[PDB]
């Protein structure tokens, strides 16, 4: 699971809620280590 | 009723350490949670520190940084604590108890070629029976 | 996180109920709906005993007039009845974070 | 792991062992979240 | 990741520190299980 917030700011207005910016609790190559990592999606790869 | 065994009450010179032994018969430590409380008269009661039944976790209660540490016997049958740096402030009744815990994985993700990724923490549950206690002062 | 308790003490009349309440900065529930919230009894001269445990159950051997409530940061301790050997001073205690504490304590004492 | 009971709902007695109910911490399809399941199974292809 | 001490038997000392002793939780044949087992490795194939 992600947690998210809306990009925001440097936005045409149009562009509002195209995008999201979420996070992982993923873990590392080593099976034994966590990490997070964030990157940007469209609205449409993600449901609630 | 586990008998609980404490050290005797001590007179320290101010701005320096102490030790203290506790026991618990029949080897019950590894059955239950190890812990030092320290009490003021007419004041409330103070969490000292921990170590866990298991023995893998230790802790103190912040004001107690780089003053204290926890040791025990092999096998577990006595445990001991030192203070350091007491002063005439620091006299309390010290105490020794038994404890409980509840181990409670806080977080997993499942691994499918490998061991779950897995994060645990404990939650202290109850006191358990308290210690007859020992007394310690610090004065010239 | 923090904690606190009231009354700071509390006279009694003998033979009637009475309540003490410990309060703090996060609610002792956990994920698991666990609750890691104890009170425990010092009469004067001797060590403190557990009089109920987890915000949900009397110790074994505690007396039914013991009770307690409440949820998230705030609880309580009541005892209908309350006896002059329940005289001493009360503890909540938070075994939900690092590093486990106690209350500041209430004292029960009976009114005069 | 699995936890599990004799199943004597509703059965002849000649059938007695042969079905057992059992559950387990099985995961989610999400890879941080687990759920119980449960289900029926023959004896035969479980050992304590 | 695994665990090592520089474990030696009678080890010539032109030997030393090539091997290693180290240990870890592994997995089991259940996925509810964990168990420590160790092995002697090669310094080669390790890295701090
Ligand atoms: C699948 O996964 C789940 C986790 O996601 C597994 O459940 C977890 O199991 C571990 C044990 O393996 C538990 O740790 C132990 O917890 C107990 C306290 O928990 C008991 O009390 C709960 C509260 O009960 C009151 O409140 C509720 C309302 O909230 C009321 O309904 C009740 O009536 C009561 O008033 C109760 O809810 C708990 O049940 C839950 O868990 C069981 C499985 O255990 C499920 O079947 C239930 O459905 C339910 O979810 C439970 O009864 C602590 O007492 C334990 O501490 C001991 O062990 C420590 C070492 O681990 C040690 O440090 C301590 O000192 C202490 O040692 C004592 O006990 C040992 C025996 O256990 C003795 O050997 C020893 O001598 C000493 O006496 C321990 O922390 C987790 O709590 C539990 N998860 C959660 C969130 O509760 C589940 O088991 C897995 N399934 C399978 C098939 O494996
Ligand atoms: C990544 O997973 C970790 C657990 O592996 C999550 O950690 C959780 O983080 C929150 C925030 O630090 C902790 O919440 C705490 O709750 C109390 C009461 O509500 C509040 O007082 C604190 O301020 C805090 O929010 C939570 O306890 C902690 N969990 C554990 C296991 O430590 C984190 O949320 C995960 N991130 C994602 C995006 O899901
Ligand atoms: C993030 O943007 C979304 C739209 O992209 C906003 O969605 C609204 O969310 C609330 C709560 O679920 C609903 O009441 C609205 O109807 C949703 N709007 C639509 C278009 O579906 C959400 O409010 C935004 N968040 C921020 C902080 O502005
Ligand atoms: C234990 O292993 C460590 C390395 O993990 C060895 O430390 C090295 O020792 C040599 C000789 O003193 C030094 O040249 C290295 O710089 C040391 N490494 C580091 C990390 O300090 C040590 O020799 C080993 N002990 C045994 C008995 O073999
Ligand atoms: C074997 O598992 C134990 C836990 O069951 C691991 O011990 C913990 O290891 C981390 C990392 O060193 C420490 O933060 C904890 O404090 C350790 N716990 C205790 C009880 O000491 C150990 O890392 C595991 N080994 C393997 C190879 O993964
Ligand atoms: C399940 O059945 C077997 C024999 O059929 C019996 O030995 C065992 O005690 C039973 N267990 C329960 C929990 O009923």
């Amino acid at each position: 699971t992600l947690q998210c917030t809306n990009v925001t700011n440097n936005i045409t207005d149009d562009m509002r809620g195209e995008l999201k910016n979420c996070s992982f609790n993923m873990t590392t190559e080593l099976r034994d280590k966590k990490q997070k990592v964030y990157s940007l999606f469209y609205r449409l790869d993600v449901v609630q | 009723q586990v008998q609980l065994v404490q050290s005797g009450a001590e007179v320290k010179k101010p701005g320096s350490s102490v030790k203290v032994s506790c026991k618990a018969s029949g080897n019950s430590f590894s059955n239950h949670d190890v812990h030092w409380v320290r009490q003021a008269t007419g004041q409330g009661l103070e969490w000292m520190g921990w170590m866990s039944h298991e023995g893998d976790k230790t802790g103190l209660a912040q004001k107690f940084q780089g003053r204290v540490t926890i040791t025990r016997d092999s096998g577990a049958s006595t445990v001991y604590m030192e203070l350091r740096g007491l002063t005439a402030d620091d006299t309390a009744i010290y105490y020794c108890l038994t404890g409980s815990k509840h181990r409670l994985r806080d977080y997993f993700l499942y691994n499918e070629y490998g061991p779950n990724y897995e994060e645990w923490g404990d939650y202290l549950a109850t006191l358990d029976v308290w210690g007859h206690g020992t007394a310690v002062t610090v004065s010239s | 996180v923090v904690i606190t308790q009231s009354p700071l003490f509390l006279p009694v009349t003998p033979g009637e109920a009475a309540s003490l309440s410990c309060k703090c900065s996060h609610s002792l529930q956990h994920s698991t709906g666990a609750n890691y919230l104890a009170w425990y009894l010092q009469r004067p001269g001797q060590t403190p005993r557990l009089l109920i445990h987890l915000a949900t159950h009397r110790a074994s051997g505690v007396p039914d007039r013991f009770s307690g409530s409440g949820s998230g940061t705030d609880f309580t301790l009541k005892i209908s009845r309350v006896e002059s050997d329940d005289v001493g001073t009360y503890y909540c205690m938070q075994g939900l974070h690092s590093p486990w504490t106690f209350g500041q304590g209430t004292k029960v004492e009976i009114k005069r």
